RNA sequence: GAAAGAAUUAAAUUAAUAUAAUGGUAUAACUGUGCGAUAAUUGUAACACAAACGAGUGAAACAAGUACGUAAGUAUGGCA
RNA sequence: AUUGAAAAAAAUAAUAUAUAUUAUAUAUAUUAAUUAUAAAUUGAAAUAUGUUUAAUUGAAUAUAUUUUAGUAAUAGAUAAAAAUAUGUACAGUAAAAUUGUAAGGAAAACAAUAAUAACUUUCUC
RNA sequence: AUGACCCACCAAU
RNA sequence: GGCUACGUAGCUCAGUUGGUAGAGCACAUCACUCAUAAUGAUGGGGUCACAGGUUCGAAUCCCGUCGUAGCCACCA
RNA sequence: AAACUCCAUAUAUAUAAUUUUAAUUAUAUAUAAUUUUAUAUUAUUUAAUAUAAAGAAAGGAAUUAAGACAAAUCAUAAUGAUCCUUAUAAUAUGGGUAAUAGACGUGCUAUAAUAAAAUGAUAAUAAAAUUAUAUAAAAUAUAUUUAAUUAUAUUUAAUUAAUAAUAUAAAACAUUUUAAUUUUUAAUAUAUUUUUUUAUUAUAAAUAUGAAUUAUAAUCUGAAAUUCGAUUAUAUGAAAAAAGAAUUGCUAGUAAUACGUAAAUUAGUAUGUUACGGUGAAUAUUCUAACUGUUUCGCACUAAUCACUCAUCACGCGUUGAA
């Protein structure tokens, strides 16, 4: 709601998935229980927070790996096999299949994103 | 096309009369990354900081020792 | 217009809120109905009656009405006085050694219409009525949430002041003050005024009425032990009677692990949410009321999922040992079988019953003339009572009015 | 007449401008005033002392590195070589930190690398 | 021994100067500034310079008043 | 002048008040202000009087009254950005170039780029 | 099989 | 040879008395058709031929070279 | 052509010792309708339109002629002719058919409230189909804390089929939610809406849709998922705001369905193919246009109007004029 982890929310919005979504290094199973640890009665949106609740809250975000942190260990697997001699590395880095799909035609999603650092 | 503020006329400071910008300014203790409090002389209102990535937690400070 | 819904009507709400709140009665014809009251039921025997104006006052702030019920169609909600119902039924509460029943049926046979049938003799009957409806809304997980290991119960600040307050407003003030406190009670203090100056909060045991510890006002992780206290003191006295009133139970009857995932994420039992243990502990008899004129009506109802707990509980089927959780609480049942439950499976409306509602149904004109004028009367009659699966006053409503076809 | 950001950049420069935030001027009386010169004339003159005896303890301090050097320069020329060399990129250790107003949980590590 | 001041020499007129080009410029004309906004005033002008004449250029001074400056003073438009 | 706290004066300037002299003097008295000036339903806050707590203080709190807040740059005799080019008075020195420096690069801004004899003052062994 | 080509559309008595 | 106007998006023609990053036609891609072509709906290209210079801002402007019809015409 | 035919429908008989249980069925058979009877208008000896009255009365499929398109197949097979036999013939391993600037066709999933997701154990409700080149139930362990669901792993019960398994059909129905949406909440009080009301303060174009997509780990099958399969968990969450000109299917149990179901081909994978059922419609015949059969008139065409045909220009080459 506030500027909580810098890139915040907006109230009336369930704090739940509410992490999932502005946060990267966290989503889905992983928001759900951080919830559960920091104890906030589910269903609870980010205007309820107590301030000093949200304190807990940014710690919690700060024990696991979060935000673009992993994007870049994905960076660097991806970085990996391409640096060695890896169809997905010249996949990846040509922009195209990184998964074998369609490089004949349904290819451009690849060329769009699939890239030396992928997640832009 | 350029965004501005107009100015209005200025306020005459008279020879002799110009006074420093004394800015209020508090007593702030730094509480590092380890209990050392240091205090510092700041414009923003908080008595009491404690920080959580200092240089005595950085690696390159002291390479020896969500 | 910028602002939503700007035109003072407002529909945008789905339907079935537009039926609950829109202030449409309104228009209804006024009718001059006989009063509900048990003592006079010889008079009013098979016919359509109003609440007395203290009546609803009491079942409006213990919600004894529901949204889907079509409550909107009259300029007040009214009910009738079934014989196998309000007359019989009533009488098991006010004679049984028990005074624990179960108003079960068959979804929409108006088993809520009876515990409002209740409530509705508790109002004159001058007792303390604790109904604690949807109970879901409190084991939704949308309700706030905290430990008190002083009872080692996760306590819910927010959902007890809701039904604190219903206690209080409902029940007559004077009908409360009858009770003072049994002892002591010192808790917090927040009430806007005397807060900043006194820090605590202080009961005396006889200068202090049950009326006053429902009105103190204090800081979340203390509304719990308030209502330790608030049901302790008037539990154990014996002025004046009790009702736990409990309706849609059935929840509550099978979904034990509720919805608030604790610090590990493991679930959070039912019971160790202090309203569940403030809901169930009653109906066990692990609380008891002093006043013989105890009474307890707990009632199961449809919107709700169906499993082996009641029928095994009650009886209706031997324990089947090798079952599911999902579908067997074998504690609950310990609980109910402990406690002497008995049920009151309220039964359907017979033929005149119909005619009755449906003569009623004729005056605020809440019927189609497609069968006011074209159909005789028994014609219609004898149609409803079979378009009605023979006896779902629901059904006969649906069938009445919703159905245009 | 102006936009949200146009207010909130005028309140910024507010912060920083004099207008309407400053005291009146801070007048003394002639016995007041005296003392106020007594205290910031005493004040100087410790200044000046202390820096006096530093910077003598700095000369003091030169000249036993100038007479320990013609010395080792005497006896053992190898050794003098040794001594002085250009020590362009010398940089002090990351541990000898800038003492702080108060002491760390831990005053001392005993243990290293 | 140290600080601090006052500065002094060198270098510079390549910057700049209302505008060409030259001449002058740091003793600053150039730049900042306070005040002011008056002399971008009013009568007699000697005397030169230039010069065919008509014209033009510098200008002591006498007198009336204005401005700024502790003062010396300076100011009869602008470095020419 | 009136309260706090617990005989007078004596520079300098300024203001106040007076009076001497074909002398912008003196005499007594006191040390104001020194970044401001209308216009603010709402913001903030001070005082005076209205209810509960130990006559009674504090709290809350209400009405009047006002005060604040109209938020705005220069704080330097400023000094080679743009602004006025005539007067006067005071004060200072530029440009280029090179080593640099988030983006910044040939080309933004910013910093550093001669010499200390002597002289004085202050501390000091 | 002989056998690479086809070109025009305008609105009523 | 200084010396008047013209050097545009593939083609033609723009724009004018500044308040600028146009037009069709051709082309690519669809569609329409049995297949063309028309017709229809979608995208492509200006260093508005080069230097330097101005008002807040010139395709425009000033300021003249690398470019387009040229300049001889007091003879006895 | 129609009719017989097959499915399907009405009835009737026979069979089933009602434990293969579905007797509301399954078949073998028989009859039945290409419906009939009567009156009244019209017409001209007896048809149509309305009305009633008797019956259950209603569909689908298969069959697509002759010819033509020198339509498709010499890769189902087969065969003529012609071409090679140390290679255009046979085998193993690996690779390829999965490559991608652009373009097209067909689907799938989509873009949220006259719509999507959890949940519903006295399991609301089906037909068709499979299972000796096998289906694989209950449980049991994990993913995960209870339990359920979901996915794998352990052991194989029963059934080789009206017996047991795939498989509790799902949608509908009910309740709960649901961004934008300030349409919200949450702190107060407010109260004859209590799951709600009202007064005040707060709550700054891709979402909780969409799952393309990217990492890591895990599981199936088989020697072997690397080019190259499937599944899940934790992560990621692009594009997509109902889509231009233009165009497709469908007339009744059809279309539509965010309704599921089965089989064949699989050691293994269906967004495809072939079948089954559940819910279940509006709109219509009156115009043009196109394709067909019947007919008119015309017709210079006849491998037939995608015919045929005309003049100039341009190319090359004869002959014959003017001068």
């Amino acid at each position: 709601v506030v500027h909580i982890l810098g890139k915040g929310f907006k109230g009336k919005e369930v704090i739940k998935i509410a992490l999932a979504s502005k946060f990267y290094g966290i989503g889905k199973t992983t928001a759900e229980k951080i919830c559960s640890k920091l104890g906030f009665y589910p269903w609870m949106r980010m205007h309820q927070l107590s301030e000093p609740q949200i304190m807990s809250i940014a710690s919690e975000l700060s024990t696991m790996t979060i935000e673009g942190d992993a994007r870049a260990i994905v960076k660097d697997n991806i970085a990996l096999k391409r640096k060695i001699g890896s169809y997905s590395g010249m996949r990846h880095t040509l922009h195209l299949p990184v998964r074998g799909q369609h490089t004949r035609n349904n290819a451009k999603t690849a060329r769009k994103l699939n890239k030396i650092d992928r997640r832009g | 096309t350029r965004i501005t503020l107009p100015r209005r006329p200025a306020k005459k400071i008279q020879l002799g009369k110009s006074r420093p910008a004394i800015y209020h300014q508090f007593n702030v203790k730094m509480e590092l990354s380890d209990g050392s409090v240091v205090i510092r002389r700041s414009q923003y209102p908080k008595g009491e900081i404690r920080l959580i990535q200092d240089q005595r937690n950085n690696p390159l400070w002291n390479p020896s020792r969500g | 217009s910028s602002a939503k819904r700007v035109t003072p009507g407002s529909l945008y709400k789905n339907w079935t809120n537009t039926t609950h709140t829109a202030q449409l009665q309104q228009t209804a014809v006024p009718l001059a109905l006989p009063i509900f009251n048990f003592d006079d039921i010889s008079k009013t025997l098979n016919k359509v009656v109003s609440y007395s104006n203290k009546q609803y006052k009491s079942l409006h702030h213990l919600g004894s009405f529901k949204k889907s019920q079509f409550n909107e169609l009259f300029q007040k909600p009214v009910c009738l006085v079934r014989e196998d119902a309000t007359n019989s039924f009533l009488k098991k509460l006010v004679s049984h050694p028990v005074k624990k029943f179960i108003i079960t049926g068959e979804p929409g046979v108006g088993k809520t219409v009876l515990l409002s049938q209740a409530h509705a003799y508790a109002v004159d009957s001058k007792q303390i009525i604790i109904n604690i409806s949807y109970p879901e809304l409190f084991l939704n997980g949308r309700n706030d949430f905290s430990y008190d290991d002083d009872l080692k119960l996760f306590i819910q600040p927010m959902y007890l002041k809701k039904l604190i307050r219903k206690i209080l407003k409902a029940n007559d003030p004077a009908l409360l003050k009858s009770i003072e406190l049994s002892k002591d009670y010192k808790f917090s203090n927040a009430n806007p005024k005397n807060a900043s100056v006194k820090p605590f909060v202080t009961l005396n045991k006889t200068k202090n009425t049950v009326l006053d510890l429902l009105s103190v006002m204090t800081h979340p992780h203390n509304r719990g032990k308030l209502m330790k206290a608030i049901i302790d003191e008037l539990s154990v006295q014996s002025k004046v009677p009790i009702m736990f009133t409990v309706d849609n139970f059935s929840k509550v009857l099978t979904t034990a692990y509720s919805a608030y995932r604790n610090t590990e994420n493991k679930q959070i039992y039912s019971l160790d949410l202090q309203m569940g243990k403030l809901m169930m502990d009653i109906i066990s008899g692990e609380t008891k009321f002093a006043n013989g004129e105890s009474s307890t009506i707990l009632a199961i109802s449809g919107v709700d999922r169906t499993n082996k707990t009641l029928p095994v509980a009650l009886g209706k089927i031997p324990v089947d040992p090798y079952v599911t959780r999902y579908h067997y609480e074998p504690k609950f049942v310990e609980l109910l079988q402990k406690g002497n439950v008995t049920e009151f499976e309220v039964p359907k409306l017979n033929k005149q019953e119909v005619n009755e509602l449906i003569d009623y149904y004729k005056q605020s004109n809440v019927l189609l003339d497609k069968d006011i004028t074209g159909k005789k009367w028994e014609n219609l009659i004898d149609e409803k009572y079979f378009l009605s699966g023979n006896g779902n006053p629901r059904e006969l409503l649906k069938s009445l009015v919703l159905s245009h076809r | 007449s102006l936009s949200p950001l146009a207010q909130r950049v005028v309140t910024q420069l507010s912060v920083m401008s004099a207008s309407r935030k400053q005291p009146k001027l801070l007048k003394l009386a002639r016995e007041d005033l005296i003392k106020h010169q007594t205290i910031e004339k005493c004040w100087s003159i410790y200044q000046q002392q202390q820096r006096e005896r530093r910077n003598l303890q700095l000369e003091l301090q030169y000249k036993s590195i100038e007479r320990s050097m013609n010395l080792l320069q005497e006896l053992s020329p190898r050794l003098f070589e040794a001594a002085n060399a250009s020590e362009k990129g010398k940089r002090f250790p990351m541990e000898m930190k800038v003492p702080t107003d108060f002491p760390p949980n831990t005053l001392w590590h005993y243990n290293f690398r």
